[PDB]
């Protein structure tokens, strides 16, 4: 229940739970499968 | 306590064997290499050698064909052996423990005079 | 069948081949786009020069002699001078870019060292007195000769200690930005794509910097025995899905 | 008029609790969110990139050659380097990894740890990565390295081996700080054969250690960090 | 091989005076440099190792600096101390060769 | 329920998961399954705690300042005299926000301000006074106080809170950047000019707050310290950075100290040893 009619008003979202960390760990262009060959 | 106690004959006839050895204490010649340095009197330091820390070997380049460097892990000696002496063989020989591969831990060393 | 290690890249009239890539990195896996209406604030329509400015500029070659600390360039300002592209940039009051960062040094199999190649947006640049000095305007804008990181600090310049990348952060940890190496045992190319990255939808792109570009030997280079203790670096950019809105008069910028 | 009743810590300022207050600008519109590129949603999400190690922090001072591991030429049954696993402490602690984990006390789940040979294409080399276990000192010859956690590491056209450590901790989560009952255990290289060098080729190679987190890697019990610090508030 | 030629043979100087000393080596050593003092008639002690570093239980007048090739040892208000054979050493693979040696002396 | 490590047993293969190419600029997401023989566990474990929204969103004290209740009579700025003091609002001159916050580049949040005011007579009262403290909000082109007691302290248009000394305020503040995140970092200039400021930026500009007491004064003085909190709340974060490492000396500048400590901890031993 929210007391005050601003949206900065209330409290945390809480947790976002995406965890997509692919963005930052594989910003490759090709896929680069786990177990195969990096650069044939 | 770090030390490397060298001792040799001191007194060698020329055209003969060097029996020159480093009791190791302190640590353990399996984790650490030991080099091996020669001065002249006068003169400069000279690289004799390493042994390294598992028995793999590197020697001056001017004297591989006499010296040769080996070690007894278990009794903490390594040994330096230069077969057929000249008389610009001469030198307070030295060890040391090796140290991100340099050497330090300088021992007080044994001077050897090959003369007849 | 296809290798991941030959690669080429036309852009405009422009092409690039390498036959000993890496994988091209993404930056933040996001391709550049041009501006959509929903994210525009600017009301002009904007001017899209698309193979008259999207296309590869070589910048000088640096040399890396084996006692090299690193280069950074900053975009866009390393590509002012560079044809069309360079031009939009004093004549438009705004623009936004993408762009494809090509980062080239061959070397023989018997030669080693690596490179790290590296993207940071908003580089914000340490100035070498400390307190509150600022650098000049004319040493984070140097154009197409970049900044030199083993040379010597000037006053009003930013501070050159690489190991700091010149902000008072560490450069083991430039890996969290995108990146490559240029492994010379491995490949001679570094390939990052970098898209608009920016809090505003479009910018000035005389008094900003988007993205800085650093090439740092964090491996010395190693030559062979008898060799020319020295490699040429040479880095192409490209500008992608480059806008330019509010022309007006050549701005005069200090140099 | 509602009768209530006054609870203790009534007035309190907990600064970690999260409730509602009253805008100082009502009717804001605050600006438009755009899309930009590398939203961060989690800090487990950019653990998990690699980051170097200054394994070679043996100088005085911080400089390039601490992040390079040399290697040499003419050596068998070696050891290459030798670390302690404290994530929060050591070669750690400047890394990545080790600075958002000294934002935590706890940390749990497996470590990825890369090594990158950096030598010339025409050099070869076989490397022993072993990991033991707490419980045991660190290794001192090769023969109990390998009795741990090892991978053998062959260099060839691929140069980064991607060693795991794996999560040895009953107690369910390490000190993020160096703590003895949650030592992680140590981390050591070994020759496997040698390092053998092309001809016109002298001297040393590097290696080029990295550190990041797996997906299992947990951190929980934020606390401040030992990194930054002040004497006065800075200036404009 | 690594020949280092150090250089000069002699420096005579008094107690506070700045002096360098200097080592060129024929190839790249990337900074796998020691500096050694020897005083007379007794041991080698390492001063600075990895060209720059000072070793353990140096004083601070001690001051090594280069690259590449051309590596100093500069000393800041030289001591009584201070005073024997200075010897270069590359560790760069092997042969591990030493300099020639300056020997400081007094005026 | 997550899976933490999935069963694996040997394997002798072609498929190597664990040799690949750093040069990529990837990561690749090798597991422990990959390299040894694995059980299964689970993670039990959501990552909630490492959301973002969760570290930055705690209240860190971001300025302490003082004012002063005392005789006005014959001061010439009362500024100078402590008897109001306006801070420009910023997250960055208090060192453990600030390398939170600057583990990104952009960062935006609604602000949530908690506002502690405490007092000390340091010599001769005879009581501890009741004071009030005015924390007025002052965004850029307001009147700014030269006074302790001036037509600005009126505050028909910009926020003010009223409290007690010993009490505490707290207000939330929307995100207030002119852009669609707040600029932690800002490579550039106002303007094409040879002297202008780098870095120092309007893009993570938050405001200004000025305090003074209220009160009129006692015959005694009363030194009041005020304390921002900040709790960063809705945040969104972009472009991970590298963390700090050295020192901050300044506001807004990425300068660190000339001849400063190095950060990575010199190893005892050599780099064999543990």
């Amino acid at each position: 229940i929210n007391y005050y009619k601003d949206a900065a008003s209330t409290s945390s979202a809480g947790q976002s739970l995406s965890m997509d960390p692919s963005k930052f760990t594989e910003p490759v262009k090709d896929l680069m499968l786990k177990g195969a060959p990096a650069l044939n | 306590a770090v030390q490397l106690a060298e001792s040799g004959p001191a007194l060698v006839a020329p055209s003969q064997a060097l029996s020159i050895t480093c009791t190791v204490a302190g640590f353990s010649l399996t984790a650490y290499g030991v080099a091996w340095v020669r001065q002249p009197p006068g003169a400069g330091l000279e690289w004799l050698g390493a042994i390294w820390a598992a028995g793999a070997t590197d020697y001056n380049a001017a004297l591989k064909s006499r010296a040769s460097i080996a070690k007894d892990n278990s009794k903490s000696q390594v040994f330096l052996a230069m077969a057929s002496l000249a008389t610009a063989d001469t030198a307070a020989y030295y060890c040391a423990r090796e140290w991100d591969a340099y050497g330090d831990y300088w021992g007080q060393g044994t001077t050897v005079t090959v003369s007849a | 069948g296809y290798s991941d290690r030959v690669q080429q890249i036309t852009l405009g009239n422009s092409t690039i081949t390498t036959q000993e890539a890496a994988n091209a990195v993404v930056c933040y896996a996001e391709w550049p786009e041009y501006l959509p209406d929903v994210d525009a604030s600017d009301v002009n329509k904007t001017s899209k020069p698309d193979t008259s400015v999207c296309r590869f500029y070589t910048l000088d070659s640096k040399t890396w002699t084996t006692g090299s600390k690193g280069w950074c360039w900053k975009l866009p300002d390393a590509l002012k001078d560079m044809g069309v592209f360079g031009q939009n940039m004093f004549f438009h009051s705004l623009g936004r870019s993408g762009y494809t960062v090509h980062v080239q040094c061959n070397a023989t199999k018997f030669h080693s060292g690596c490179l790290l190649v590296v993207v940071i947006p908003e580089h914000q640049l340490a100035s070498h007195e400390g307190g509150n000095v600022s650098v000049k305007y004319t040493f984070t804008h140097p154009g197409e000769r970049g900044i030199d990181l083993s040379s010597a600090n000037e006053v009003g310049g930013p501070v050159k200690d690489v190991i700091y990348n010149m902000n008072g952060t560490l450069l083991g940890n430039l890996l969290i930005f995108p990146h490559q190496f240029i492994n010379l045992r491995t490949n001679n190319t570094a390939t990052i794509v970098i898209p608009y990255i920016n809090s505003v939808p479009i910018d000035s792109m005389t008094r900003h910097n988007n993205v800085s570009l650093m090439v740092i030997p964090i491996a010395p280079l190693t030559v062979p025995t008898g060799a020319t203790p020295s490699l040429p670096i040479t880095v192409t950019i490209a500008p992608m899905c480059t806008e330019f809105s509010g022309i007006r008069s050549k701005s005069i910028v200090p140099q | 008029g509602l009768p209530t009743t006054t609870l203790p810590g009534s007035g309190q300022f907990l600064t970690t609790d999260d409730r509602q207050s009253p805008s100082a600008l009502p009717n804001y519109e605050p600006t438009p969110r755009i899309h930009i590129p590398g939203k961060v949603h989690n800090l487990l999400e950019i653990i998990q990139v690699d980051t170097l190690i200054p394994m070679n922090n043996t100088h005085t001072k911080d400089e390039v050659n601490s992040y390079l591991i040399p290697l040499n030429a003419n050596r068998q049954n070696e050891q290459v380097f030798g670390t302690n696993l404290f994530i929060g402490d050591g070669v750690f602690k400047t890394t990545l990894l080790g600075e958002i984990v000294q934002y935590y006390t706890h940390w749990s789940g497996s470590l990825r740890f890369s090594l990158m040979y950096t030598g010339p294409a025409l050099s070869s080399a076989k490397l022993i990565l072993a990991y033991t276990p707490p419980g045991a000192r660190g290794p001192q010859d090769r023969r109990e390295a390998m009795l741990g956690t090892h991978v053998v590491w062959d260099i060839g056209l691929q140069s980064t081996i991607v060693m795991t450590i794996p999560w040895t901790s009953g107690v369910q989560f390490r000190y993020t700080d160096p703590d003895t009952y949650t030592s992680a255990g140590f981390l050591s290289c070994w020759y496997q054969t040698s390092l053998i060098l092309p001809p016109e080729t002298t001297g040393q190679v590097y290696l080029l250690s990295f550190i990041s987190a797996c997906p299992d890697f947990k951190l929980r019990l934020m606390k401040d960090t030992q990194t930054i610090s002040q004497t006065v508030a800075l200036t404009e | 091989d690594i020949v280092l030629t150090q250089s000069p043979a002699a420096l005579s100087a008094a107690a506070g005076a700045t002096v360098a000393a200097t080592c060129r080596a024929s190839g790249n050593i990337h900074n796998a440099l020691a500096w050694y003092q020897q005083k007379a008639g007794k041991s080698p002690q390492l001063l600075v190792y990895a060209a720059a570093a000072l070793a353990a239980g140096v004083p601070s007048r001690f001051s090594g600096s280069g690259s590449g090739t051309a590596y100093a040892l500069a000393i800041n208000s030289l001591a009584a101390d201070d005073f024997g054979a200075y010897y270069c050493q590359h560790f760069w693979s092997t042969p591990y060769t030493f300099g020639g040696g300056t020997k400081l002396e007094i005026k | 329920q997550t899976v933490a490590s999935i069963s694996s047993g040997p394997k002798h293969t072609q498929k190597v998961p664990i040799l690949t190419a750093n040069e990529t600029g990837a990561t690749m997401p090798v597991l422990p399954s990959d390299s040894i023989e694995t059980r299964t566990t689970y993670m039990h474990f959501n990552g909630s705690e490492t959301d973002v929204e969760c570290f930055l969103g705690r209240a860190a004290c971001v300025h302490v300042t003082e004012i002063q209740n005392k005789d006005a009579t014959g001061i010439d700025n009362h500024r100078e005299a402590k008897l109001f003091n306006d801070w420009k609002i910023n997250l960055s001159s208090l060192v453990q926000l600030r390398k939170k916050l600057e583990l990104f580049t952009y960062v935006r949040f609604d602000s949530e301000y908690t506002i502690l005011a405490t007092a000390s007579q340091p010599d001769s009262a005879n009581y501890s006074s009741n004071l009030v403290v005015q924390a007025m909000y002052v965004p850029p082109g307001a009147p700014n106080p030269k006074e302790w007691d001036d037509y600005t302290w009126q505050s028909a248009s910009n926020p003010s809170v009223f409290f007690k000394v010993g009490d505490t305020s707290r207000f939330s503040v929307p995100y207030v950047g002119l852009a669609s995140a707040y600029n932690c970092f800002y490579d550039g200039y106002s303007h094409d000019d040879a002297e202008t400021q780098y870095g120092i930026t309007v893009l993570n500009h938050m405001g200004s707050m000025a305090f003074r007491i209220v009160n009129e004064h006692d015959e005694h003085k009363t030194l009041v310290k005020i304390r921002v909190y900040h709790r960063a709340k809705h945040v969104e974060a972009w472009i991970p950075r590298a963390p700090r490492a050295l020192p901050y000396t300044s506001i807004g500048r990425t300068n660190y100290p000339k001849n400063t400590e190095p950060v990575i901890k010199k190893r005892k031993g050599d780099i064999k040893s543990y």
